[PDB]
RNA sequence: GGUGAAAAGAACCCCGGGAGGGGAGUGAAAUAGAGCCUGAAACCGUGGGCUUACAAGCAGUCACGGCCCCGCAAGGGGUUGU
RNA sequence: UCGGGGCUUAAGCCCAGCGCCGAAGCUGCGGGUCUGGGGGAUGACCCCAGGCGGUAGGGGAGCGUUCCCGAUGCCGAUGAAG
């Protein structure tokens, strides 16, 4: 079977997580673990989390072993903008966006 | 009574992306600058038709001069011939002839020298 | 429904030079560079004899051209164009002279630079003597 | 807004191919002696210690 | 063999038996036309006056049909002048059986 | 301005500080889960087929070839090398 | 740098011929629509010949959108609109 989990509405620019992710596509579940904690990015904190519960109901829901899933896939998605304004130099003043993620993962038994 | 656009602008513009898949970048994913795409495409198949046809009377032709070439000689004195001994036989098309039964070529050969000069 | 050619074998030519005209080779060298010869034609596929040519250190070019014809160059910086006749072509790298004669007669394009790695000019005679080299005049 | 802008929006493969090497290279890690925990090379971490 | 019949405008080669979609013909569904119209032949039949004084290439008609519909649109730019045309050009099919000489 | 016939508005368990998800459950429908009916386009992504690192361009278009794809067959599509 | 290569009893010039390439012109074949003519009592429809690049612009014929009569009707959960 293969396990979803997805943090969605999550405060941070997708362009920017975007990196993490792809950092750990169809590797071993257990190294991702290791892959993204000693990552140097904010979205590490994201994914690794998202990870966690992703094969938290991997093994909680979907009677997977965890001694051998690995991220099947895993993509971020573009959640709404979160606009805020910004003064400027002579009263223009910029519309700024704050984005965020829908941060996914999905996992799966090694082999058979 | 009032008649909003509704359904009519979408149809007829998506009626036109069809009509613009494999196109580049946005000239296959913006309605406005696939139209334009498209009214070249009109134009270049219309006039490429009148191509085609001389695309091939090429091709024939050069075949044609090559072949008969190797018999002894010129494709304007090869037509001279298959006009003089009359056979209009050989439209240029299947002048492939110099390929398949090439021995059918040769008796085509013979017809326009000796019955030339 | 015109023939549309299959898979073809090369066939490596062996050609003088001594006393042959300059363009006069170089056209020869070209329409047979393509296969424009071969009524097996065909104007993309690329299956023109592959042209070998030696002694080209010997070719004879009409009027006064030795001392008159001069051959362009240019690079990218100023006064870049580098002005070299024939006089000096022959007596240094003189095969380098019948190529831009026949490099500048092919088709200008992907295929024509297909149809230059097949152009083999040398200087000795002698030449790879390889597996193929019929012998043309 | 000032002198210098751009003239053209930049075409979305253009863009996508301007990141190119925007990638970044996972941490190098090995084993280490005193527990079967990952670290980096050259770097004292938890679950270990060193000697001296 | 190989007989150069000529018909419904140009001229196509043609074997003992063969497929072949020729030019619109006034024929019956389901008939017989020969062509008498053929040049050349599979033994060496070069055609002295233009088409041979005594042979024939028998064809019947597998049925009609029309086309596939291309799209002839002309436009000329600056001035407001967009043709949007649909062509099927229609045909028969010809199924050859006899190239009787 | 809009869930739904009705809040029946998701008990409890699971990861998580939270947000948020995964199962279970409600419902005919949950890709009707709460600014939630319908969900279009731009725009952003993930997987796959084709394709590109000697190639010069209003990007299309004729022509053929390779590959991949539905099809007894003939054929049709997708791509695009020259 | 004559478009380029390259060209010298010429791939130049002049004079004299023969052949050929060569447009969307002309011809072949099929089809579109229109004006004109014949047959058709017949409408229908058949055939013959000719016209049909086009801005401003004039003229003819259609398509689609909203609403009304048709509506106390017909289609619609076996699924309406989108």
């Amino acid at each position: 079977m293969e396990a979803k989990a997805i943090a969605r509405y999550v405060r941070i620019s997708p362009r920017k997580v975007r990196l993490v992710v792809d950092l750990i596509r169809g590797k071993s579940l257990e190294e991702a673990r290791n892959i993204l904690r000693y990552t140097n990015k904010r979205g590490a904190y994201f994914v690794a989390k998202v990870l966690e519960s992703a094969a938290a109901n991997a093994v909680n829901n979907h009677d997977m072993l965890e001694d051998r899933l690995y991220v099947k896939a895993a993509y971020v998605d573009e959640g709404p903008a979160l606009k805020r304004v910004l003064p400027r130099a002579r009263g223009r003043a910029d519309i700024i966006k704050k984005r965020t993620s829908h941060i996914t993962v999905i996992l799966g038994e090694k082999h058979g | 009574p009032r008649a909003k656009t509704g359904v009519v602008r979408r149809r007829k513009h998506k009626k036109i992306l069809k009509l613009a898949k494999g196109y580049w970048g946005l000239r296959s994913k913006s309605f406005r600058k696939a139209r334009e795409t498209l009214f070249a495409a009109g134009n270049y198949a219309y006039a490429h038709r009148k191509r085609r046809k001389r695309d091939f009377r090429r091709l024939w032709i050069v075949r044609i001069n090559a072949a008969c070439r190797q018999h002894g000689l010129n494709y304007s004195t090869f037509i001279h011939g298959l006009k003089k001994a009359g056979i209009e036989v050989d439209r240029k098309n299947l002048a492939d002839l110099a390929v398949r039964e090439p021995q059918v070529f040769a008796e085509l050969v013979e017809r326009a020298k000796a019955a030339q000069g | 429904k015109t023939y549309v050619p299959k898979q073809v074998e090369p066939r490596w030519v062996l050609i003088d030079a001594e006393g042959k005209t300059l363009g006069r080779l170089a056209t020869k060298i070209a329409t047979l560079l393509r296969g424009k010869h071969r009524p097996d034609w065909t104007p993309n596929v690329a299956m023109g004899d592959f042209v070998v040519v030696v002694n080209a250190d010997k070719i004879r070019v009409t009027g006064k051209k030795l001392e008159q014809k001069i051959y362009t160059r240019y690079s990218g910086y100023p006064g870049g164009l580098k002005k070299i006749p024939l006089e000096k072509m022959l007596a240094t790298h003189p095969e380098r002279v019948l190529e831009h004669a026949v490099k500048g007669m092919l088709p200008k394009g992907p295929l024509g630079r297909r149809l230059f790695k097949r152009l083999k000019v040398y200087a000795g005679p002698d030449h790879p003597h390889q597996a193929q080299r019929p012998e043309k005049l | 807004a000032k002198h210098p802008v751009p003239k053209k929006k930049t075409s979305k493969a253009r863009r996508d191919a301007r990141r190119s090497h925007h990638a970044l290279t996972p941490p190098i890690l090995v084993p280490c002696p005193e527990c079967k925990a990952m670290k980096p090379p050259h770097t004292v971490c938890p679950e270990c210690g060193y000697y001296a | 063999m190989f007989a150069i019949v000529k018909t419904g405008g140009k001229q196509y080669r043609v074997e003992p038996g063969l497929k072949l979609r020729v030019e619109k013909l006034d024929a019956e569904p389901g008939a017989t036309v020969e062509l008498p119209v053929l040049l050349l032949g599979g033994e060496k039949t070069v055609v002295g006056t233009p088409v041979v004084e005594g042979a024939s290439v028998v064809a019947e008609v597998l049925g009609h049909g029309r086309g596939k519909k291309i799209l002839v649109s002309k436009f000329k730019a600056k001035v407001q002048y967009r043709r949007k045309k649909g062509h099927r050009q229609p045909y028969t099919e010809l199924l050859i059986k006899e190239i009787r000489g």
